[PDB]
């Protein structure tokens, strides 16, 4: 799983 | 900062790469197309046959719908198998034919259950139970394995072939074997551009390369000549004739062929006539004076011509311009500014008369499939010319404003090519599967008059069709999902003969088995073939707003149902689709989802045509090039360099690049560009001192001039169609063009905007 | 002697009057039964002819325009003519200055009334042959029709455009001259086409072509592919006949001609080896169990075809003529090929008709040669594009023409109201025409009354000519000169004048009344002209001038001409074809055959066409027009079957025996459509064809009989 912070 | 594309394919080959993929397991998920391994049968078709979007369906319609990833699967019935990869293996039933079963009429295959000492066997896909016919009865042992398995490969491998009985052929007599049908375009352009003896002079050589089977000494497929322009010539080349005979059909409108016996001999026996027909088709229309040319009677002649031999055929023809002169399928020049909002955009994509889809049918209805080498030099409406190509399963190749002294070698390539293309003629592909689910949808260079016959006039080893599936009922998380793809047809011998593929997927009534069984490559292919063909039908921006919103649902399905906790300020992907939504805003940048500025609709239509026929391995390189660093070159001990992103970022003023998408081959220069290279490659001192308009092979070179031409022939090799080399040399030249394959960039929006919109919609699904 | 006065003024004139002496007022004429009419022929032979050099001189006044001729009064010294048809005071033309009473313009002198001109038009035209081939035929055939096909084309001059259409299935106009590869064009043979449509898709531009080239430049070529030309490919099914599109090749080869060479000398040759079976002009059904038309079949309204398809061929046939091109038709096939719906044709234009069995016979080949026979100075005896207009006194009007010709429909002062056969003009066209062509022209009447023939034709040479003919005949009053009239009767040309009025209209919506009012004629006639006492038929008798006339009716109404139902519907076009084209000779033989008898007791002398002419030491020679027999009396029969030929003894008996078969072989070489030949005996399988040969007036009666009926009418 890949997470990406948006911000 | 997502996984990237390259990232993930390096990864993949890295621990997936040179090792045996033996598809013996159930819903075994397969390697990446883009990673080379060595595949053993082993039960289940090979991943070069048949890929599916996810290797776990979900058990019911509602899971389904939760998630709604498309269940699919990208079907190349005739891929090409590696030297170093076991051949499929050829099974005859005896007079019966096939085993198959009485109810669901699935073949025999590793899937049917033999029970009660071998007498009866319980189909696999509908549970109906059958008898085992007398000739074919054998004991079961331990728990079944029948003693037989191992030893016949029907019952242990996922693919090989049947022979077909007479109640398989049409009419229920043996087939002929097939013919090829030339028709040269000799109207005054192909006269001047010199086309027209490029092809009767090459010609001469090709005709040799004419496929035919190693139990045969020589091809059992005849040939037959014919040029036009407006008006058809046809020749008589029997073999005994020192002189060849030409009989001109004026009569288009009602179109017919002056011939029978010395229209479509044998190559070999009419060798010198056919040379010597040859040698004068160039002077015979050299001063040719006439611009107008029909189309349509053209296949209407070629398939008329195979109707009366009776025979299944293929047309090579080579065109050059819009067909005007009046007849049916006459063409006008109909390109119209309806395409944003129009709602009417759709009619620029389809064909204007309704003949051609109609002559599509009478084509397919005989076996007949055209293929269509086209040179146009100014708008041509290939969404009509092409349709009828499509349609009867052939290929389309455009070369746009054709140059001799640049693109001989790519069109000779595509020709040779395509003659010597391994194929099958007049089959019909059928896809069953097992209770719960169904084939609803297809997509490929087919055509189909019910719902479950998928007709290719002709089929080849690059062609692929995409086969999209819905349930039916529920399926069971302890039988699975399987599939069956079986492709009657006949060969360049006559044989009547049927490609059995079968696949067991696994099911399940838990998201998360559904997600982790997902590949992205083989969605992509969906979602681009299923967006291509809704061109045809709804707004584009209908058709986007589609692609985008599922994207977002998806993902939203998987945040909402399996990903741990975690702040909202982060979007979760899962592995299986880390580097899906690059892809996905890939589709949306395209040119034929986009719009006006720029790109002809002819450009559109063709790569519209194009994908419609890809495999995985193509359409994942279609909509992400592969761009490679030449100037940073291992010399003479390479094995073609590591890629890199798609994007302007990764490009140096002192670097010089390779660019492919399958159809085009950019090679890119920087202006601070090393000379000691731009000398090894180009033969000439400096930058400013090469031509783009010269983009034609440079030999010399001993250690980069070869090492460059090395990767560029690893490049084609896998790659259907012979790309187009176009130089590009930095700052302000054509650069523009080269600078659309940077697909990572903005160019429609950037690979991070469209990912920071998802979000936006995956958080509007509150969740 | 009358007689001489006749055959003088045919051989000089090639000109017959039915009567030499008319009747100075309209009634009497009307009632003098057989109208004034006279058998024409435009190029009778007449090698004691120079062709003189220049134009012909015409009438100074546009309604008029007559010919400078014998009748016209001159007056050399004031250099003018007066025209003997309208009076109009003419001048002559400079050239002509030297003119005086003892040196005078030949058209001036009585021996070239009847003389032939020879115009300066300029467009010097090669002729054109384009041949038409069916190719649905056996080998043999073929062949033998590609031999006479080549033999013919050794004989074109070399200036001669050639040009080659083949069919079959379908339709092939072939180019020469087209080297290295030899091509054609190819049409379906199912569906018509224009002249334009032909034009636009063969791509040619509009009034030596890629089609139509000159015999000495394709020579080589085109006699290769005659020899490489095999018959049609596609197969044959059980029971079926095969695909010919005839209408359709016919009609290609007119509109090739009508859109490169209008209005010039051309020769369509259309050769057919059975009957259309794939129209437009589709004859017949292409299964074999259906029977092609038949008398009976097309009377029983039972023949689906023939309306539809004659309708056709006709207008190809009215397209030609208006175009100048003549059309003839070969027909070889042991069956009908369509002849009757086909006949308009050579029949309009002054095309050939030719009937046979197979091109693989001595009866064609021979015939297609004779089309070619040169004169006496390499030149074909074929006229082209022929116009014949005819002047006339103002005491007389022209009724009309029957014969090979298309109506001018050009009016004046000399057309009649009440018209005959092709009328209400006095121009024709007469696109093929020989020195045989003869023409029937019908006059009328409101000192001697004036005829003028003007004939423009294009000769074989390509030079153009004018063929002038004037000839006069004496007025009489017939209340005080009737002897004088009766006695100027020209009961041979007044015979076949009327045969052809008969035959003209059993064509037309007329029925078996034809017999009917030829019958009321003949009594009428024998009425007013014969000599007897009322109520006494023993009495009635007929002058010498009339005595033959009676019995030329008795065979012409039981002629093939008029009782087609013996013979199929193609030969009953095929007799009329030949007889309505005719000169008086050979017309009489064919309403009534000669018979000629051969015996040890004197030389060959001509016998009645009766049964009591048959007798058993005594050989027959038959001459039909159409046939040549010989029949051998039982005695005679039988010596030769015997042997006595061979024996050295009966050396005399060889020679008689031989006699006839030597004048059977002169006729056949002189005579054109070469006639079938038949050797037979007394109870022979073929005796039949001399037997046979051998209210209303009467019936399938005997000569005898028939005068009889005849005799008691006339007398009450
Ligand atoms: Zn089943
Ligand atoms: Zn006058």
């Amino acid at each position: 799983d890949v997470a990406i912070d948006m911000m | 900062a997502m996984g990237s594309p390259i990232q993930v394919i390096e990864n993949d080959r890295a621990s997936r790469g040179g090792q045996v993929y033996a598809t013996n397991t159930r819903g075994q998920i397969p390697p990446l197309v883009t990673t080379d391994c060595m595949i053993q049968d082993q039960g289940n078709a090979s991943p070069r046959f048949i890929r599916c979007t996810t290797y776990c369906f979900p058990c019911t319609s509602d899971m389904a719908k939760q998630a709604q990833i498309p269940l699919a699967a990208v079907i190349k019935p005739f891929a090409t198998i590696p030297s170093n990869e076991s051949p499929l293996y050829l099974v005859n039933h005896g007079e019966s034919g096939p085993v198959r079963c009485n109810r669901c009429k699935a073949y025999m295959c590793p899937f049917m259950q033999f029970i009660e000492g071998g007498r009866r066997y319980q189909c696999g896909f509908c549970n109906c139970v059958n008898d085992v016919p007398p000739f074919y009865f054998q004991h079961l042992d331990h728990i079944g394995r029948r003693l037989d398995h191992y030893e016949k490969p029907e019952l242990s491998l996922g693919s090989y072939e049947y022979v077909a009985t007479l109640d398989y052929c049409r009419k229920s007599k043996p087939p002929n074997p097939p013919a090829f049908i030339f028709m040269i375009d000799v109207s005054y352009s192909n006269i001047k551009n010199g086309l027209v003896k490029l092809i009767c002079e090459e010609l001469k050589t090709m005709l040799e390369k004419i496929p035919k089977e190693e139990q045969e000494e020589t091809s059992a497929i005849r040939v037959g000549f014919i040029t036009y322009n407006k008006v058809l010539h046809f020749f008589n080349v029997k073999s005994n004739l020192a002189q060849p005979q030409m009989m001109v059909v004026t009569d288009v409108g009602e179109v017919f062929v002056p011939l029978l016996d010395g229209f479509l001999v044998n190559y070999q026996e009419s060798q010198s006539v056919i040379h010597n027909l040859l040698d004068q088709i160039p002077d015979m229309f050299a001063d040719s004076n006439e611009n107008e040319t029909v189309f349509a009677p053209v296949i209407q002649a070629g398939m008329e011509a195979l109707k009366a031999a009776d025979c299944p055929g293929k047309l090579f023809i080579f065109h050059s311009s819009l067909p005007t002169a009046e007849a049916p399928g006459k063409l006008k020049n109909r390109d119209d500014k309806k395409l944003v909002n129009t709602d009417k955009e759709k009619i620029l994509f389809q064909p204007q008369t309704n003949v051609y889809d109609s002559l599509a049918k009478d084509c397919v209805a005989h076996g007949c499939s055209v293929t269509l080498f086209l040179f146009p030099s100014q708008y041509v409406d290939v969404a009509s010319l092409g349709l009828v190509p499509q349609l009867t399963g052939g290929t389309l190749y455009k070369y746009n404003n054709f140059q001799m002294h640049l693109d001989r070698q790519q069109f000779l390539n595509d020709l040779r090519n395509d003659i010597e293309k391994k194929i099958g003629f007049d089959a019909i592909m059928r896809v069953r599967t097992s209770t719960g689910f169904r084939a609803t949808d297809f997509f490929g260079g087919i055509l189909m008059n019910n719902t479950t016959d998928v007709e290719m006039a002709a089929i080849d080893c690059d062609k692929a069709v995409t086969v999209e599936f819905k349930h039916d009922d529920k399926l069971s998380e302890d039988s699975g999902a399987l599939i069956q793809c079986a492709v009657l047809y006949t060969t360049i011998s006559g044989q009547r003969r049927l490609r059995i593929h079968n696949l067991g997927l696994n099911c399940s009534s838990q998201l998360a088995d559904l997600y982790k069984s997902c590949e992205t490559d083989a969605l992509i292919n969906f979602f681009a073939k299923s967006a291509f063909k809704a061109v045809l039908h709804q707004p584009l921006k209908v058709i986007r707003e589609i692609l985008v919103n599922q994207t977002a649902h998806m993902l939203a399905c998987y945040r909402k149902n399996c990903a741990s906790p975690s702040a909202a300020s982060q979007l979760i992907l899962p592995d299986s689709m880390k580097v899906l939504p690059v892809y996905m805003n890939c589709l949306l940048k395209n040119c034929v989802l986009l719009s006006r500025p720029e790109i002809s609709t002819d450009e559109r239509a063709y790569q519209r045509q194009l994908v419609m026929t890809m495999g995985v391995a193509d359409s994942q390189l279609f909509f992400y090039p592969q761009l490679l660093p030449i100037h940073t070159l291992d010399v003479k001990s390479t094995m073609l360099p590591a890629a890199v992103r798609c994007s302007e970022s990764r490009l140096s003023e002192e670097g010089i690049f390779l660019l492919a998408n399958g159809l085009h081959m950019f090679l890119w220069l920087g202006v601070s560009s090393p000379p000691e290279l731009i000398q090894g490659i180009f033969n000439v001192p400096s930058f400013a001192h090469i031509n783009t308009d010269m983009t034609l092979l440079p030999e010399v070179g001993n250690p980069y001039s070869q090492q460059l031409r090395m990767i560029m022939g690893i490049i084609q090799q896998k790659r259907p169609y012979s790309m187009k080399l176009t130089i590009v040399k930095q700052r302000e030249q054509p650069e523009m063009v080269f600078r659309q394959f940077l697909v990572e960039d903005k160019g429609g929006s950037s690979y991070v905007d469209f990912l920071c919109c998802v979000h936006k919609e995956i958080c509007q699904l509150l969740n | 002697t009358y007689l001489e006065f006749i055959q003088q003024n045919e051989e000089r004139d090639g000109v017959r009057f039915s009567w030499n002496v008319w009747p100075s007022s309209r009634l009497e004429a009307t009632r003098m039964v057989v109208p004034v009419a006279a058998l024409f022929t435009p190029l009778k032979e007449r090698p004691d002819l120079p062709p003189i050099q220049y134009e012909p001189v015409l009438c100074s006044r546009t309604t008029c325009r007559a010919v400078l001729n014998p009748l016209c009064q001159v007056d050399y010294r004031a250099k003018l003519w007066a025209c003997n048809f309208c009076y109009q005071r003419n001048q002559f033309p400079p050239s002509y200055a030297g003119i005086s009473e003892l040196n005078q313009p030949a058209e001036l002198l009585p021996q070239f009334s009847s003389i032939e001109y020879v115009v300066l038009r300029g467009p010097q035209m090669p002729l054109i042959f384009l041949y038409v081939v069916d190719t649905c035929m056996e080998d043999e055939d073929l062949q033998a029709l590609k031999e006479s096909m080549q033999m013919s084309l050794s004989l074109l001059p070399p200036t001669a455009l050639v040009g080659l259409i083949t069919f079959g299935r379908m339709v092939q106009v072939h180019e020469l001259g087209c080297e290295g590869i030899s091509k054609s064009y190819v049409f379906r043979g199912t569906g018509d086409l224009s002249a334009k449509q032909l034009q636009e898709m063969l791509g040619l531009s509009k009034v030596s072509n890629r089609f139509l080239q000159p015999v000495q430049k394709i020579d080589m070529n085109l006699t290769d592919l005659l020899g490489e030309l095999q018959r049609d490919p596609w197969p044959v099914p059980q029971g079926k006949r095969p695909l010919r599109s005839s209408g359709v090749a016919l009609s290609i080869a007119v509109g090739l001609l009508e859109c490169t060479f209008p209005n010039t000398g051309a020769r369509i040759m259309m050769f057919i080896g059975g009957p259309a079976t794939q129209g437009p002009g589709m004859v017949v059904g292409d299964e074999l169990k259906t029977p092609i038309r038949s008398w009976h079949d097309i009377d029983k309204d039972n023949a689906k075809y023939v309306k539809k398809g004659t309708k056709h061929f006709e207008a190809l046939a009215n397209r030609a003529a208006t175009t100048g091109h003549v059309i003839d038709i070969y027909a070889c096939a042991l069956d009908q090929t369509g002849l009757l719906e086909m006949k308009c044709c050579p029949n309009l234009t002054g095309g050939y008709m030719v009937m046979g069995d197979s091109f693989n016979t001595s009866l064609f080949k021979q015939t297609f040669q004779r089309v070619f026979t040169k004169d006496m100075h390499g030149q074909f005896k074929m006229g082209f594009g022929g116009t014949l207009e005819i002047k006339t006194s103002r005491e007389i009007k022209i009724s009309g023409a029957i014969g090979p010709c298309v109506s001018l429909n050009s009016k004046g002062p000399c057309v009649s109201e009440n018209e005959i056969g092709t009328g209400g003009t006095c121009q024709w066209k007469i696109c093929g025409l020989s020195p045989t062509t003869t023409l029937a022209i019908y006059f009328e009447v409101v000192g001697r009354g004036a005829i003028q023939f003007v004939t423009q034709y294009q000769h074989s040479s390509g030079q153009r000519r004018i063929r002038v003919t004037t000839i006069a005949r004496n007025w009489a009053d017939a209340q005080t000169q009737i002897q004088n009239i009766a006695a100027s009767f020209d009961q041979e040309a007044a015979a076949i004048l009327m045969a052809r009025l008969a035959i003209y209209r059993a064509e037309t919506e007329e029925g078996p009344d034809v017999l009917r009012w030829l019958d009321r004629q003949l009594i009428r006639l024998c009425q007013k002209f014969g000599e007897y006492h009322k109520d006494d038929p023993s009495s009635f008798r007929f002058s010498e001038t009339f005595s033959l006339y009676p019995q030329f009716m008795f065979h012409l109404r039981r002629s093939s001409f008029l009782q087609v139902f013996n013979n199929s519907p193609d030969e009953s076009s095929y007799y009329r074809h030949h007889f309505m084209r005719q000169d008086l000779t050979q017309s009489l033989i064919m309403i009534q055959p000669i018979l000629y008898a051969y015996s040890f007791s004197g030389p060959p002398e001509p016998v009645l066409l009766d049964s009591s002419s048959i007798l058993a030491d005594r050989i027959l020679l038959m001459d039909t027009f159409f046939q040549i027999l010989i029949y051998h009396g039982e005695t005679i029969a039988q010596w030769r079957k015997s042997g006595y030929q061979d024996m050295p003894e009966y050396e005399n008996f060889r020679h008689l025996l031989q006699a006839p078969v030597d004048d059977a072989q002169e006729i056949l070489h002189s005579r054109f459509p070469m006639p079938r030949y038949i050797d037979t005996e007394h109870g022979g399988s073929q005796a039949r064809f001399l037997l046979s040969k051998v209210p209303i007036l009467t019936d399938d009666v005997s000569l005898q009989v028939f005068m009889d009926h005849l005799k008691k009418l006339a007398v009450s």
